[PDB]
């Protein structure tokens, strides 16, 4: 998910 | 409500651009176009103004006259009157090329010279004359 | 958030109002008067504090009466109504705690769980704990599943889960306090390298990643107050979308400029049309000066006419003189306001070919967090589980996450090396068909209660099946499964003998040459005691770069490496290893995404359970039998660790209420 992104 | 200030996205545009396949590279085609289009129009007239620009070259001062600067006067001398009657002749009603032309006589002076000498001078006849042409 | 109110928050539970769960529950409350809403919330959220403050020991209802006041700890009943649903449904007392009550003497009903992965534990334990028979069969050699952690030496590497994305409600917060975590904080400073090996400038860096950012929002605003979300009868994915916008943009550059040298043409025109003016003036001027020259040759004296026609031109030669010089006077005004609009212009591209490329590995970040192409995804909900997203600094499991899967195991009936081949379920009860990975002629037979089953989303896709299901599911039951995405995402284990990298920057980005190769080795993560280097393989790239050899993908790798670092300053690394997801049988691509016709509601009918039909015909409807848990079907927390935890604990809650009764219902 989106949260995964750096 | 509104999208990111300087981002640009209108109903209008979004259906223009995903109309088909290639509907996006063809817009971008036409814009791309139409500014070399326009830039080579700006280069063409630059090029004109340039050369209008070469005609003008020495601008117009070998061809201006001297002020002729004197006092403003009453009295009107017969050379004057005679100015006046061949200056209303060729100019009409305009008070201020009269003026100028006399040399030493105000824009109302001129004025009055047509209310005074209207009989004498049949300024009638005079300006029905200029009308003429 | 702090105190009772804080429970709530660490709980995902509001703190001053009655979830939907708790409304089935306790219908006699929440319909009831406003004043006994709020002594039950205080209960629940005091609960919840207890257990929270206390995660290492089980919370009995003995215990929770013990420490409530009046006039809280009147109503007994309402006291153990409240302890026992939480209890139920995994809000207080899950994963590894001390039991105080020892475990029932005699197990009531039997339940098969394929698959040992978290999701799996985590419903294994639970069910365990509500004193029920528990089996789990497991195809690997391991439990863990999508949680893998390469141990050799000292060297740790996850190759599967990795980060816990905040404490702020998660249950991984609880976890992490029963089971020894190494959890360091992640410096989220990420600094990015061009394809020739040198930092992008912080001039670009930012003008960058600002324009992304805008570019998201941009098809947000797509997506919600334009409406575009149907394109051609498909479905309209976040990929189109970001396209759409950049060629809007690229678009209004061109606007910009063709109105602005359209600017220019018009004064330019202007000053034609004032030199053309001014040429035909001086052409009399010229003209009417040799006239009063010729009328100067009249020498005094003279008669009044002849005097006149030298005063006359002279007059007509001031007043053309006059108008030249006004107009000379608006040459200048003009000719300057041109030198105004050439001398700043507007922006000349909207991108170019190395902004692009910098934008490029901006989409690749995203391409990582979903473990998919952005074409893929969907425009409407990619993004649906944001609101849900916990608070708090991104960790990493130092000692590697395995620990805990491994943790949740003890205590398990676990069947390693045995691949479900076929589930059965009818009226009167469920068996499942397994084999030995091992040796595939050897035949198991399980028969059950009912059937967990916490299948991979990619093995639920399989074509052919893998897993056989009689009688076969439910037409809305396979449409979400080909609906919903199922992504994959790889990572590369460089293990050195010695730290060439920045100590102090635990994440360092490559900017890749191509869009389409924008993914590939894009990102490396600095993490381990030891000196470890992982990198992604995300977006097309992941899928593409499985079929090339260990020994290559490690040659890419140091090739990047030493174009950052100095080509003689990075040595070969002592040991790699290579994760390839989508061609692993047991998980067939890594964690679940929102495809383009797909939403968060699709997540929902994965987790409702299957009745079969009766045996004998006009037989009353019978049991629910399967049951789904694990990460692909839980909408509010999908493709992470703690959704899969929070999926079995959810599922184990269900199971109890339909094999050993709700008593806190009444
Ligand atoms: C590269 C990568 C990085 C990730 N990083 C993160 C992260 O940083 N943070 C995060 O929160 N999440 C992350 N995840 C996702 C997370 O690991 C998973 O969502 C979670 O572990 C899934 O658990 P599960 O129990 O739902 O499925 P799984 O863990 O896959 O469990 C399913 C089990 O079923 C078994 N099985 C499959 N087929 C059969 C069969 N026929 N018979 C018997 N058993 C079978 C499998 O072996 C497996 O053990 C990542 C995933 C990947 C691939």
């Amino acid at each position: 998910p989106r949260s995964f992104a750096v | 409500r509104k999208p990111p200030k300087g981002m640009f996205l209108s109903q209008e545009d979004v259906e223009a651009v995903s109309a088909n396949a290639t509907a996006a590279t063809t817009v971008l085609r036409q814009l791309d176009m139409e500014l070399v289009s326009v830039k080579r129009q700006i280069q063409n007239i630059k090029q004109t103004n340039s050369a209008l620009k070469e005609k003008l070259d020495g601008g117009i001062e070998p061809y201006r006259l001297p002020e002729v600067i004197q006092k403003c006067n009453a009295r009107w001398t017969t050379e004057e009157q005679l100015l006046a009657v061949q200056a209303i002749r060729k100019y009409g009603r305009d008070f201020q090329a009269i003026s100028d032309v006399i040399g030493n006589k105000s824009v109302v002076q001129v004025k009055n010279f047509f209310v005074n000498y209207r009989r004498r001078f049949n300024i009638d006849e005079v300006l029905q004359e200029w009308e003429a042409e | 958030p702090s105190g009772v109110e804080g429970a709530a928050f660490q709980s995902r539970l509001p703190h001053d109002r009655m979830t939907s769960q708790e409304a089935a529950c306790f219908p006699d409350i929440i319909s009831g008067p406003q004043q006994t809403q709020k002594v039950f919330l205080f209960i629940r959220n005091r609960t919840l504090q207890l257990w929270l403050d206390n995660p290492k020991i089980q919370l009995t209802f003995e215990a929770t009466l013990q420490q409530l006041e009046a006039p809280y700890n009147s109503d007994t009943v309402l006291v153990h109504r409240v302890h026992s649903y939480l209890e139920r449904h995994g809000l207080i007392n899950f994963g590894i705690y001390k039991r105080i009550k020892p475990l029932p003497t005699k197990k009531t009903g039997k339940v098969i769980i394929i698959g040992s992965g978290v999701s799996g534990l985590a419903a294994a334990r639970q069910l365990q704990s509500f004193g029920m028979d528990v089996t789990l069969l497991e195809a690997r050699d391991r439990v863990g599943g999508r949680v893998a952690t390469f141990r050799k030496g000292n060297y740790v590497a996850d190759l599967g889960a990795m980060v816990v994305t905040g404490l702020g409600g998660n249950p991984m917060a609880v976890v992490s306090k029963q089971v020894n975590m190494e959890l360091a904080k992640i410096k989220q400073k990420c600094p990015l390298y061009e394809a020739n090996g040198q930092a992008v400038p912080k001039e670009k860096d930012e003008m960058v990643e600002q324009e992304f950012n805008r570019l998201l929002e941009a098809t947000s605003y797509l997506s919600h107050q334009l409406d575009f979300n149907v394109l051609n009868n498909k479905p309209v994915s976040l990929g189109q979308a970001l396209e759409v916008v950049i060629q809007l943009q690229e678009k209004h550059v061109k606007d910009e400029q063709i109105e602005h040298w359209k600017k220019i043409v018009k004064t330019q025109e202007e000053l034609k049309e004032l030199l053309n003016k001014m040429v035909n003036l001086k052409e009399k001027i010229k003209e009417l000066h040799q006239q009063y020259k010729e009328a100067s040759e009249v020498k005094p004296p003279r008669d009044i006419t002849a005097e006149f026609l030298v005063k006359s031109k002279h007059r007509d030669l001031t007043a053309l003189c006059k108008e030249y010089d006004e107009l000379a006077e608006t040459q200048g005004k003009l000719e300057e306001k041109l030198q105004e609009l050439e001398a700043n212009p507007p922006s000349d591209v909207y991108l170019s070919s190395r902004d692009r490329q910098i934008l490029d590995w901006h989409f690749a970040n995203l391409e990582f967090a979903n473990a998919t192409p952005l074409s893929t995804l969907s425009l409407k909900h990619w993004d649906q589980d944001d609101d849900f997203e916990f608070t708090g600094s991104h960790l990493t499991v130092r000692n590697g996450y395995s620990c805990v899967p491994v943790a949740l195991a003890e205590g398990l009936d676990i069947k390693l090396n045995t691949a479900v081949r076929q589930v059965r379920y009818t009226a009167s009860g469920c068996e499942v068909i397994a084999v030995n990975t091992r040796s595939t002629s050897q035949t198991f037979i399980y028969k059950c209660d009912a059937v967990l089953c916490t299948l991979p989303l990619g093995v639920l896709k399989q074509q052919p099946p893998a897993v056989q299901f009689v009688p076969p599911l439910p037409e809305w039951k396979t449409s979400a499964v080909q609906r919903m995405g199922f992504g994959n995402l790889n990572k590369v284990v460089l293990c050195f003998d010695r730290v060439f990298w920045d100590p102090s920057v635990n994440l360092f980005g490559h900017v890749g040459s191509t869009t389409a190769s924008r993914g590939e080795l894009f990102l490396f993560w600095n993490l381990y005691k030891a000196p470890i280097l992982l990198a992604l393989v995300a977006g097309e790239a992941a899928g593409i770069m499985e079929n090339i050899s260990d020994d290559v993908i490690v040659g890419r790798c140091l090739a990047i490496l030493k174009g950052i670092f100095g080509s003689s300053a990075v040595p070969q690394p002592k040991e790699t290893v290579v994760s390839r997801w989508r061609a692993d049988p047991w998980a067939r691509g890594s964690y679940s995404y929102v495809a383009a016709g797909s939403s968060g509601n699709d997540y929902d009918l994965m987790a409702q359970p299957i009745t079969p039909g009766p045996s004998i015909p006009g037989a009353p409807q019978p049991i629910p039998r399967l049951f789904f848990a694990g990460e692909h079907t839980i909408r509010n927390y999908p493709a992470t660790v703690h959704g899969a935890l929070l999926s079995g604990l959810r599922e184990a809650g269900r199971i109890a209420d339909q094999f050993l009764g709700a008593m806190y219902t009444l």
